[PDB]
RNA sequence: AUGUAUAAAAAUAGAGGUAGGCUACUCUCCUGUAUCGUAGAAGAUGGGCGAUGGUUGAUGAAACGGAAGUGUUUUAUUGACUUGUCCAUGAAAUUCCAUCGAAUCCAUUGCAUACGACUUUA
RNA sequence: GCGAAACCACAGCCUGGGGGGCCAGGCAAAAUCAGCGGCAGUCAAGCGCGACGUUGCUUUCCUAUCAUACCGAAGCAGAAUUCGGUAAGCGUGGGAACUGAUGAAG
RNA sequence: GCAGAUCUUGGUGGAAGUAGC
RNA sequence: CUGCCGAAGUUUCCGGAUAGCAGAAACUCAGAUCAGUUUUAUGAGUAUGUAAAAUGAGAGUUUCUAGUGGGCCAUUUUUGGUAAGCAGAACUGGCGAUGCGGGAUGAACCGAACGUGAGGUUAAGGUGCCGGAAUGUACGCUC
């Protein structure tokens, strides 16, 4: 129920192939959408079951200028970008003009950290896979196949999350004071009957 | 859904034979219109007595006595396979008579892949006694100190705020 | 079937925990810490033990029920009992080197077939071996992870394994014939 | 903590006509049907299906099958009613269903209860 | 045309030798440096003994063709710091020092001699 | 500015169509926490606008209008299917349009 | 674009908080249909009762924030806005919706070279 | 400096599928220049035949490795040798616009 | 009564300031 | 330029015919005069043909006059066949003259035969995005 003009959705414990669809749909709506930690997105079937599902793709290049053929991008967030490349009609000009409402980066930079992070109920992991089954994490796979940041971002996230952790200790210490001041308000609980 | 329907009915009477003999039929079918089209399937395969002799004569519902006790079922099926030759007996637990063919044709599509006419239904008989279930699984949803956690959870609106509880 | 439950009762030993989705087994040896991602298994305590259980499912998860039921008595078994293995040694003509260092997990080992190559087998994680003074030639190795001792002999026999040569005339060589407890 | 599925469970139907009705569970017959029952009379006996229900941490002791005059008996005594609206879950679910016959100017007097209520944050500096 | 390694066969950019690689260091190591700067003098050739163990001139007067390189001192005038991001490795500050000479100052300018010379 | 906003945020979607054969008479519009076949009801007939801002300045400002009206539901998630005065330009895919509560029944 | 309101984290066969010295007990989750603010001749001009509070502007700032610090916090000081509550005058016939510095040519150079360019000097 | 002519449906990127155009894809920046085993018989799984059995004679690409790397097996003490496996990367059994050099512009 | 006949006559293009003297 | 009617594409003899299909007038009959049809009855060795019931619909005669005896497939018998295809005879339709929705684009596949438009409703086929429509409901399958 959201026509925010930007949204960012948080995408750890998502499908690819599922959040691609619900992403490609709501930037020919007309949103913004920004998914950060891209590198932490999930694909059914164990680690192997994309991996030489992309490394076919890499045998895959031109018989002309061999610098003309396919570019097999290797990180993390293309490896997504590419997943919302051919769900959208890339060659009219709707298409790249939706493709440049999405901005698909790994980790979380400071412009994001800052703000909301929704999430998607129809493309989840624990929900719409089975308990006890073979998944992939796409950041862990693509670093195998080249890219070659991955104890970098593990580093950087790990710090960003102590700060948003300290962050949060003021926040909840702040609502501890309102939380009295909710009921010290005595209005409230005689006129509660108005459902609130 | 299914409904099963009470069908009896005999041939034209002949001076040759003044009375024919009157057979009853307890199947099932999702409207009336193929129980008498079923039941005069059964009756050509089993006493002869084509279409263009015989005549239909009632149609009634059984309504379940006791859709509200719990119960299983014995299910004796023939199954008409790709070389014809199948006698099946099959168990289901469930209230109805009517919900049982419909869980029974539903497993035997998924299995065995069986369609509406390779199926001919031969006996439904309510079985009771605990010694004669032959099946472990069925066994095991009726021991009294039966348990389980939920399966298949998932407790429009697109973009939920918070992570799913799932629990 | 809905059920499948297995219990093994749990010992003295200081810690049964299975917090965290973590097996932090410690005993009176000392404390192993371990993951619990084998299968999504129910890990349930119930006094003085801890029972596994895996509820409405089929074979192909319940033949792993009792892997951690083995797995966390063989740990309760090294957190207990702990382990003590005897690796034995043949020389015929040259013997072979041993030199125990870094407390015995670098093991320098050298004049196998009277070889220059210098053989370094680097110890499992804590594991502690040493060269049995009773018995000439035997190696005693002892730890509490016997997952971790068992396989830093069996790398230890594939140290020195003999290669390019017929194995029948040429038969000394780097065995394992004690396999037991520490206690 | 885990709750399970047991015989006189008490649920909520989540998922149909009766949707929040406290119905109590009466016999387990699979894995995805059961047999439900409520004191309420407008909630007749039948079978409900997991999909559409979601459990109750409330458990209530009755032996296996028993007739609803039964259930209301055993209801009555062991009162699930007002041990429910105890907790915290009924509280919000209840004033879910207050908040929304609230007309225009009644949601126009909670503005101005919450204006008599914002001015409220004189606390210890 | 069998190395590929170094095909496409175009002409490079910078005259002047751009280190791509840059050696492995630790922290537990005192602080030195890499790289430097000379010019191209000519070759020319030496004599030298040769305490080589096991070849077949071992302890002999073998001629060495060698280059001696024209090095002068090396002037530092400043530090760039680095940064670690997602993207790469991008440069969060460049610090000079205060004075530099006319000669650095001509690498800025491309008529130095002509223009005001107003560089820093 | 929240002492205003009397009409109700929506997106225009799409022109009717089929695969091939687009029918650019009739519209799709897609009203905020409109959910279903059934809620959409609430919204049949209300009079629906595309307010855009053209560069030209004309009777004393730019801001210009096509108006009109929704006429049926349309499929199974609260989407309806609308009809404007003007038939919308296709380079209004994914804009926003303001629904307005009127004629109000309610 | 008509509010341009909302930043823990991890897990789901689980999670966070609650005493106490690392625990036991208790509580919370299980949707945000929540929280947050919202009246004023486009938010009028006055008076009273309650309060040292809320709100935003001009700053002087200080602490910070580097993965794109596109920003956050503490604010002295100054000022408006103070509906916090209660009373006084105005609105309308829009009288049935329309909204100076560099660089290049020419010159010079040879490290470069088919023309171009590149490299020197000026 | 003078200065044609042939020719001219409109044309100009590749892959796959029914060619330049169609469908689905890869992509896509101006403006230019120089190279370019069978038969007979006995059985008998089983549904008159019947299986395994038994008796009579007669440039580049591709692994399917030719060596190099690594192992497995062998009367393999060692050397040397044979068989088998991974292995076509490089060597020593088969298939068949392209690269340069300028160039404006957020 | 013209779109077409390697259509008739006339006029003018791209190839090109290329081929070339 | 527009409108209306509109085929055969196989014979039967000897390129000429006759018939057929499409047409123009004259002149018949409102009847049992018919009918790419189904009944009942007679026979005939479930099929075969014959006559008078159902069902629909107005039928008929000649005269004078164009085009047309190409084929591509799909249908089932079918004998000759065999490593393996297949070769041939007969029946029925389409297409030839036909656009339109699907079948990703395709003439032989599935629906459907067309004046100009508005509004509704469907066939085939579909409802995660490209793509208009359920990330619907139910139950079982699969690594």
């Amino acid at each position: 129920s959201e026509f925010q003009k930007v949204v960012v959705i948080d995408a750890k414990g998502h499908l690819l192939g599922r959040l691609a669809s619900v992403v490609a749909k709501q930037l020919l709506g007309g949103q913004k959408v920004v998914v950060v930690r891209c590198e932490e997105l999930n694909i059914s079937g164990h680690f192997f079951r994309n991996k030489l599902k992309y490394l076919a793709y890499l045998r895959k290049a031109c018989r002309y200028n061999p610098s003309r053929g396919a570019f097999h991008f290797r990180a993390p967030s293309r490896i997504f970008q590419k997943a919302v490349r051919g769900m959208l009609p890339h060659k009219t000009a709707r298409g790249q003009a939706a493709l440049e409402h999405l901005q698909a980066v790994e980790g979380i930079p400071p412009p994001f950290d800052k703000q909301k992070r929704v999430v998607v109920p129809a493309a989840l992991r624990v929900l719409r896979l089975k308990p006890g089954r073979k998944y992939c994490t796409v950041g862990r796979l693509s670093s195998e196949v080249g890219w070659k940041y991955n104890d970098i971002v593990a580093k950087l996230e790990e710090r960003r999350k102590v700060k948003s952790a300290a962050f949060y200790q003021a926040k909840l210490a702040k609502q501890k004071k309102i939380a009295s001041a909710k009921e010290a308000s005595p209005v409230n609980q005689k006129l509660s009957q108005f459902g609130y | 859904a299914l409904k099963e329907y009470q069908v009896v009915g005999r041939k034209v009477p002949t001076e040759h034979e003044p009375v024919p003999k009157l057979f009853r039929m307890r199947l099932f079918a999702p409207n009336e219109s193929v129980a008498k089209s079923r039941y005069w399937y059964f009756l050509k395969m089993i006493n002869k007595v084509k279409k263009a002799t015989g005549e239909i004569v009632a149609i009634n519902e059984i309504s379940e006595p006791k859709p509200l006790k719990a119960k299983v079922f014995g299910i004796w099926i023939r199954y008409d396979s790709r070389s014809g030759t199948h006698n099946m007996y099959k168990e289901f637990r469930d209230t109805t008579r009517v919900g049982a063919v419909e869980a029974m044709y539903a497993d035997m599509a998924a299995r065995h892949r069986a369609r509406f006419r390779s199926i001919r239904i031969l006996k439904v008989v309510e079985v009771e006694k605990k010694e004669d279930v032959r099946r472990n699984y069925v066994k095991q949803l009726l021991n009294p100190h039966l348990k389980f956690p939920l399966p298949h959870r998932r407790t429009k609106k697109v973009f939920a705020p918070h992570r799913p509880s799932t629990f | 079937d809905i059920y499948k439950d297995e219990t093994l009762t749990i010992p003295k030993g200081v810690t049964v925990d299975i917090k965290a989705r973590n097996v932090t087994v410690t005993g009176p040896r000392g404390t192993l810490k371990q993951n619990l991602r084998h299968v999504d298994i129910e890990m349930k305590k119930q006094g003085n033990t801890i029972k596994f259980i895996v509820w409405h499912g089929s074979r192909k998860h319940n033949a792993c029920i009792r892997s951690v039921y083995s797995i966390i008595n063989n740990m309760i078994i090294g957190v207990t009992q702990g382990f003590r293995y005897k690796m034995r040694l043949v020389y015929a003509h040259f013997p072979i080197n041993i030199n125990l260092t870094e407390n015995g997990t670098v093991v320098e080992i050298r004049n196998f077939l009277g070889e220059r190559i210098t053989r370094v087998i680097k110890c499992l994680p804590g594991v502690t071996v040493s060269i049995s003074s009773a018995v000439k030639d035997e190696i005693i190795l002892e730890g509490n992870s016997l997952e971790n001792v068992s396989q830093s002999a069996a790398n230890i026999k594939q140290i020195c394994n003999v290669r390019n040569k017929d194995i029948r005339k040429f038969l000394d060589g780097i065995y394992v014939s004690e396999r037991g407890n520490i206690e | 903590f885990k709750r399970y599925v047991e015989v006189g469970r008490v649920v909520l139907v989540t998922k149909g006509e009766y949707t929040g009705k406290l119905a109590v569970i009466v016999d387990i017959v699979d894995h995805k049907r059961a047999l439900i029952d409520s004191p309420c009379s407008e909630f007749p006996r039948q079978v409900i299906r997991y999909g559409s229900v979601v459990l109750t941490h409330i458990v209530m002791k009755l032996p296996r099958g028993a007739r609803s005059g039964i259930v209301a008996k055993k209801w009555k005594a062991q009162d699930v009613c007002n041990k429910w609206a105890s907790s915290a879950w009924a509280k919000k679910l209840e004033a879910k269903k207050v908040r929304s016959q609230l007309n225009d100017f009644d949601r126009f007097a909670v503005m101005r209860l919450k204006k008599q209520r914002r001015e409220q944050v004189n606390v210890a500096v | 045309h069998g190395s590929l390694g170094f095909l496409p066969r175009k002409r490079a950019s910078r005259q002047r030798g751009k280190v791509k690689a840059f050696p492995k260091d630790d922290a537990s190591k005192p602080v030195h440096l890499t790289a430097f700067l000379g010019y191209k003098a000519g070759m020319t050739h030496i004599v030298r003994d040769l305490d080589r163990p096991g070849s077949k001139m071992h302890k002999r007067e073998i001629l060495e063709a060698v280059t001696v390189i024209e090095t002068p001192p090396m002037v530092v005038v400043g530090v760039v710091g680095y940064v670690e991001t997602p993207r790469g490795l991008r440069s969060l500050t460049t610090v000079w020092a205060e004075h530099l000479s006319e000669e650095v100052k001509r690498r800025f300018y491309k008529n130095w001699f002509k223009s005001k010379k107003k560089a820093f | 500015a929240q002492g205003h906003r009397l009409y109700v945020k929506a997106k225009h979607l799409s022109f009717q169509r089929s695969k091939h054969v687009i029918h650019p008479g009739t519209s799709i519009v897609k009203i905020e926490g409109c959910d279903s076949k059934e809620e959409a009801q609430f919204y049949l007939g209300k009079r629906v606008c595309y307010v855009y801002k053209s560069s030209k300045a004309v009777r004393g400002s730019k801001i210009r209008v096509i108006w009109g009206t929704i006429a049926r539901p349309h499929g199974n998630s609260g989407a309806v299917r609308a009809r404007f005065v003007h038939n919308l330009p296709a380079k209004t895919f994914g804009s926003s349009l303001r629904v307005m509560l009127y004629p109000s029944n309610i």
